[PDB]
Order: C-alpha cells, then structure tokens, then sequence
C-alpha cells in the first residue's frame, strides 16, 4: 500500500496519483 | 514536487492537493 511506498520509501508525484479516484 | 518520506497526516494532505476534485482513497492497511 501507500505507506510502504510513500512513507517507508519515497514516492514521485506519479506514484501518488495512483491513489487518486 | 517534494522528494521526501510523506507520512501520517503529511501523506493525506499531499493526496488532497494532488488528487483535487478526483478525490482519493487512503487505506494504510499494510
Ligand atoms: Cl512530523
Ligand atoms: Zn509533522
């Protein structure tokens, strides 16, 4: 999930947009 | 865009800004 990807590691803007609706 | 570990409410606010009117889903469930 997002925690592992953006909290634990670092996320680009493009990886953040995968969690938009 | 910032290049940093976004956690807690900092990750949620980020999602709000980036998703806009689209809205988003926040499911921390590992
Ligand atoms: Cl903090
Ligand atoms: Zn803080």
């Amino acid at each position: 999930g997002i925690v592992e990807q953006c909290c634990t590691s670092i996320c680009s803007l493009y990886q953040l947009e995968n969690y938009c609706n | 865009f910032v290049n940093q570990h976004l956690c807690g409410s900092h990750l949620v606010e980020a999602l709000y800004l980036v998703c806009g009117e689209r809205g988003f889903f926040y499911t921390p469930k590992t």
